[PDB]
RNA sequence: AUGUUGCCAGCACGUUAUGGUGGGGACUCGUGAGAGACUGCCGGGGUCAACUCGGAGGAAGGUGGGGAUGACGUCAAGUCAUCAUGCCCCUUAUGUCCAGGGCUUCACACAUGCUACAAUGGCCGGUACAAAGGGCUGCGAUGCCGUGAGGUGGAGCGAAUCCUUUCAAAGCCGGUCUCAGUUCGGAUCGGGGUCUGCAACUCGACCCCGUGAAGUCGGAGUCGCUAGUAAUCGCAGAUCAGCAACGCUGCGG
RNA sequence: GUCUGGCUCAUAACCAGA
């Protein structure tokens, strides 16, 4: 997988870590990754506890994933942006073995909103 | 002598209606020399059409503003209305026809941040 | 002789009670009038973007609308013109004496 | 019909025909054409041999196409290069000389897309 | 960007512009001098409540009127405050400049005087709750005030948060266009920074 | 280019330079800050130091760049590749 | 459409030959609101039809309507979390719309070197039933019949 | 803006009015019928002894009180910003909301 | 109600040049006031209630169409570069003046658009219909000179009057091209010019001659739009000496 | 098996053709 990191201001070796950490996710991706931007910020104020901001964006195959994460320096908010961006794809995957247990099963058994509805005859049962 | 307007999306016709033959007069043009499209001769003349006073009554007409189309919407309108005020008791045959309805279809305003009245700019989600 | 007098203002109901009144006036000097003439508005529009910083999507339109009236008399006898430049009227309306 | 060594098209109008001489487009063509006196809706398969022979000297005499008009270019190119004028690098490096942006196009100059 | 003013949205229906005069050529320079005008009278006078400042053309003379909720402390008896004045509105490049100086019928019934006093009691070191209470409870007692919104925000109380208050009493149409709802803002000066006051008061309704 | 009317710009300084320069048919390098200014003819053998943004340049005449500007043959933007 | 069926526009009838359909025909063939082309290529294949077989050209392409209007389509179903292609009945104003789509596309495809004639071709041989849009019918009869399988649901 | 570039512009118009009225303008008819000898006159060379500061295309249409230097207006002499608040507080006259 | 700079139906003068001219409110039109849609009425469902369906009348029928108007708040959303401002920092400088350069750099990536890939078309000739808007050191006509940008010249206009041509293009008619990387497409490049500006080298627009690239309808995926809408065609304005405008804001076919 | 068209979020499987 290609990213491109458009930081700003001072972040040394940023970049590469954020490349490198963000590529290792395209195997977890269960569609092809069209698309995947990275931003680094970081807070001018010192009074901020968290002051470096990270965002990504990943275009699974038409669906749109991203998250942001805050950490103190830019190792911290790479790796927490990874997990979140995991979190992500994984309640995306949309794949069977994703929404197996979400199909509905048995036949009068449980009730979904997708359910099969109940055939009734004309006349009442009696 | 009786005289009528017509107006159809900023076309405006001033018709003046005399019992003559069939002839067209137009700005000093004839029906052909003007008008030469037969849907449009269709659409002016339907109002004689469905009062079969055909050939009857000499027409002269002042036209101004919009295009052809309109100008012939208007015109057709100016007919029906000189019509109605020359033979009051035929308002139901001209009327259940729809010639004596004024178009209130014009020209959408364009709107800012539109590229059109309805248009809008293309979005990317990615 | 005949001079045209031309009525310029942003208010309507100021410069209808300007024209009014100076047909008002010229009648009392005995002078023949052709009535308070209507002219095209003028309509000048300018559109601006609500928001110092970018937001260039939303935008706030204005307008500044000139009414205008058309005087002219007849039979220039000078108790109407002496009358004419000893009017008082609101500084809205202009007036233009030709 | 054989016209300063350029095998005009079999069946065309005849000044769009000479367009495919290289020092002719359109214009050049008619006034030649109104001026020299042949008729210029007539098909290639109607020249006499006295209207290509007319053609051939009046364009050799009040005109330069072919090739000389293509390396008196070429020449003019070089000489532009060769004197480290602003257009001489340009043409140097394969890229667009009058200005135009190269950040994102320019592909014409830059010939087709390379992948790095 | 919530509510427009309330002042522009009622511009050609209730209430009136504060400038009168006409300019086709002059227009450029006539602004300017007018708004020269109107920052020379902010920042000469601030004892006195200044509510509005209405400025007329025509030719030479230059005609300026203003309201003021206390009108002797901007005159000189024997005319020292007018003089001033004159002379500076003279230099002003006004050619002839005249003025009217103009008293409020209820000074507690207008919005700009209303908001000028409670930032002013804001500034020194009141509590925000009982300049907007007294504020409100004396603008209510006016008759025709049919309802009041006092509204300042900031770092109120010299914290360093920023926060919005706002009390109302009666009816305040602000989409209604025929409802006059009189609006006035005055930024109050703190040493803990700078805190807008917003009031909007709703008499009755002019129908035309 | 320039209209024919107005004829061809060059600035007084470098003018007045150059003509008292070739007045005792000696050519010393000349240093410049007009690069706006055109070749004229008169410059045929002239040296100019001719400005960039940093330094000057010199640029040494001849008869095939007359009718350009001094601007052409001092490059301002440095590019080496990627 | 959430709120129910929105009401049809009410088409004129064309002057010169009178029957709806030619309008219908026109509208379909329309390209950018130039309308006066549009009834002049129409006109022309209509002529062109005329010329070659000797009759009324409004018969003849009512016939090759009847020979593409289709009868049995299939549409996607989401029945209790599953998609089938399940064959519907088509109504007739569908049928009428498939088939005037069908014609007016398969002749831009064709290579008669001018739309008229590659309208008037068209119409011709779906007259006869030979043109490329009564095999689209074929095809879309062969797909519905196929899964009649799927036609309880 | 910046209360020198404010100031700068000022002295700008001062030297305009004071040089372009009849001295920048004199050299350009001196220059406009090929018939008028510009060549020997060198009015093009009088000219560029002129100060820069003479061209009106120095100029920059600024916010009379402002200073801000886009989004301005002829009309007013006023940025999009001050329009924007002075027309909603009614201080410009005949100038309201549009609808259509 | 209203007649000018706007109409001209009936009257007269017109000379090709036309409301052009004397005249006239008749019809438009311009701009003031007002009427007109209120489930007002009828029939049926309805709790005899809200509400709903259909019909009559009407220009318009059920908030007629489109605008302006954006509740308490959210996202420490944006803006200390419109402006103001607490605190901190610079103050022989982070202030301030000037010339030159840069913001236009290019192995690439993304996004918004324009032009195309053609015959529902290209080119040539003739020919018909708009709205809105702008104009004083500005619009600028007739005429003359260029092939064309344009040059000279200045009529009349602070403008319902004059100029933007009398205003358009798509459209209609006629001729030609004959399915080709072409009479498509116009990039790039060479030469020659015009205009603005003190000055078009970096880095303007336009004009002429020549040059004639990719491009054969575009993968995964994705966007806008329900009617005078989408699609398509032209016109105008702001900024503005000039323009990078194919952008934005409007207008009509 | 191989090339499409249909179908599927895509490959799959199923359907219509060469």
């Amino acid at each position: 997988m290609d990213v491109d990191v458009s930081t700003d201001g001072e972040l040394p070796g940023a970049a590469e870590y954020a490349r490198e950490k963000i590529g290792r996710l395209s195997r977890r991706a269960h569609r092809p990754v069209l698309h995947a931007r990275v931003r680094l910020t970081r807070h001018g104020d010192p009074a901020v506890e968290r002051p470096v901001i990270a965002q990504a964006n990943l275009d699974v195959n038409g669906r749109q994933v991203r998250a942001q994460v805050e950490g103190v320096n830019a190792r911290e908010a790479v790796d927490r942006l990874e997990a979140r961006l995991r979190s992500r794809l994984e309640r995306i995957a949309e794949h069977w073995e994703a929404r197996r247990g979400g199909v509905p099963a048995e036949a009068g058994r449980e009730w979904r909103h997708e359910s099969e509805p109940a055939r009734r005859p004309g006349y009442f049962p009696r | 002598p009786i005289q009528t307007v017509g107006r159809r999306k900023e076309a405006v016709v001033r018709v003046r209606l005399v019992p003559g033959t069939g002839q067209f007069n137009l700005d000093g043009r004839t029906l052909e020399n003007y008008f030469p499209n037969k849907v449009h001769q269709q659409l002016i003349k339907a109002p004689l059409v469905t009062v079969d006073r055909v050939d009857q009554f000499d027409i002269y007409a002042h036209l101004d503003g919009g295009g052809p189309s309109g100008q012939a919407g208007a015109l057709r309108l100016a007919i029906a209305r000189a019509l109605i005020l020359v033979q009051p008791e035929d308002r139901p045959a001209l009327k259940k026809a729809g010639f004596l309805t004024r178009d209130p279809r014009a020209i959408e305003r364009k709107k800012y941040g539109l590229k059109k009245a309805r248009k809008a700019p293309q979005y990317s989600k990615r | 002789q005949k001079i045209r007098i031309r009525l310029k203002a942003y208010d309507h109901e100021a410069i209808d009670a300007s024209a009014r009144k100076i047909v008002e006036t010229v009648t009392r000097t005995g002078a023949s009038v052709v009535g308070p003439v209507p002219l095209p508005t003028e309509k000048n529009v300018y559109c601006v973007i609500r928001s110092p910083h970018k937001y260039k999507d939303s935008r706030e339109h204005f307008e500044m609308r000139t009414h205008k009236r058309l005087i002219d008399i007849l039979d220039p006898t000078p108790k109407t013109v002496d009358a004419l430049m000893r009017i008082d009227l609101p500084a809205s309306v202009d007036v233009n004496i030709q | 019909a054989r016209l300063v060594g350029v095998d005009l098209p079999r069946d065309k109008r005849m000044e769009i025909a000479l367009t495919y001489i290289y020092g002719i487009g359109r214009t050049r063509s008619n006034e030649i054409l109104a001026a020299t006196g042949i008729d210029k809706n007539m098909r290639t398969k109607d020249l006499t041999d006295d209207q290509v022979t007319v053609l051939r000297d009046y364009i050799e005499g009040n005109l330069k196409v072919e090739g000389d008009l293509r390396r008196e270019v070429q020449a003019d190119i070089r000489r532009k290069i060769e004197i480290g004028c602003y257009q001489g690098l340009r043409h140097r490096r394969g890229l667009p000389v009058r200005g135009q942006r190269t950040k994102t196009n320019a592909r014409t100059r830059k010939g087709p897309k390379r992948t790095i | 960007g919530q509510k427009i003013n309330p002042h522009g949205f009622r511009l050609g229906i209730t209430t009136e512009w504060k400038s009168r005069w006409y300019a086709d050529k002059q227009y450029k320079d006539y602004v300017k001098e007018d708004v020269a005008i109107r920052k020379l009278l902010a920042t000469g006078l601030e004892r006195a409540g200044i509510a509005d400042v209405e400025i007329e053309r025509t030719r030479d003379r230059v005609r300026v009127d203003i309201h003021t909720a206390r009108p002797g402390i901007v005159i000189g008896r024997r005319g020292t405050e007018a003089d001033r004045i004159r002379a500076d509105l003279e230099k002003l490049t006004g050619k002839q400049v005249q003025l009217n100086i103009l008293e409020v019928k209820n000074p507690e019934s207008q919005a700009q005087l209303v908001a000028q006093g409670v930032a002013e009691q804001l500034s020194n070191r009141v509590a925000f709750r009982r300049a907007m209470r007294k504020a409100i409870q004396s603008a209510m007692r006016q008759p025709n005030v049919k309802g009041i919104r006092v509204q300042c925000s900031g770092r109120l109380g010299g914290a360093e948060m920023s926060r919005s208050e706002f009390y109302r009493e009666g009816r305040v149409p602000l989409h209604t266009l025929r409802a006059d709802i009189d609006y006035g803002l005055y930024e109050a000066k703190t040493t803990f920074g700078r805190i807008g006051v917003k009031v909007w008061i709703y008499k009755g309704d002019i129908v035309g | 280019p320039r209209s024919l009317k107005k004829g061809p710009f060059v600035d007084d300084h470098l003018l007045k330079k150059v003509d008292v320069q070739n007045e005792k048919n000696t050519k010393q390098v000349i240093k410049t800050w007009s690069r706006r200014s055109t070749i004229i003819p008169d410059f045929i053998g002239h040296t100019f130091a001719v400005h960039d943004g940093r330094k000057h340049v010199p640029v040494f005449v001849t008869e095939a760049m007359v009718g350009h500007k001094l601007g052409e043959f001092a490059p301002t933007r440095t590019f080496k590749g990627h | 459409p959430r709120k129910g069926p929105a009401p049809k526009r009410p088409l004129v009838n064309d002057p010169v030959y009178g029957s709806q359909l030619v309008t219908q025909l026109v509208n379909k063939v329309l390209l950018e609101g130039k309308k006066s082309l549009a009834e002049r290529i129409v006109y022309g294949a209509l002529e062109q039809a005329r010329e070659k077989t000797g009759t009324d050209p409004v018969v003849t392409l009512k016939r090759a309507l009847d020979n593409v209007k289709p009868a049995l389509e299939v549409r996607s179903r989401r029945v209790g979390g599953a998609t089938y292609q399940v064959p519907v009945e088509v109504r007739p104003d569908r049928s009428t719309t498939l088939a005037l789509r069908w014609l007016v596309n398969f002749s831009r495809q064709r290579r008669e070197k001018t739309m008229v004639e590659r309208l008037a071709n068209e119409i011709l041989d779906a007259s006869n039933g030979l043109g490329a849009s009564v095999k689209r019918r074929e095809d879309t009869h062969k797909m519905a019949e196929a899964n009649r399988a799927f036609a309880h649901y | 803006a910046k209360k020198s570039k404010i100031v700068k512009n000022e002295q700008r118009r001062e030297l305009v009015q004071r040089y372009a009225e009849r001295r920048a303008e004199l050299k350009r008819t001196i220059r406009d019928p090929a018939s008028s000898p510009e060549r020997r006159a060198a009015a093009v060379s009088a000219l560029q002894r002129l100060p820069r500061d003479s061209s009106p295309v120095r100029l920059r249409n600024r916010d009379v009180v402002d200073g801000r230097p886009r989004g301005h207006l002829r009309k007013f002499g006023l940025s999009r910003v001050r329009v924007r608040e002075m027309a909603h507080r009614g201080e410009l006259p005949g100038v309201r909301k549009a609808s259509w």
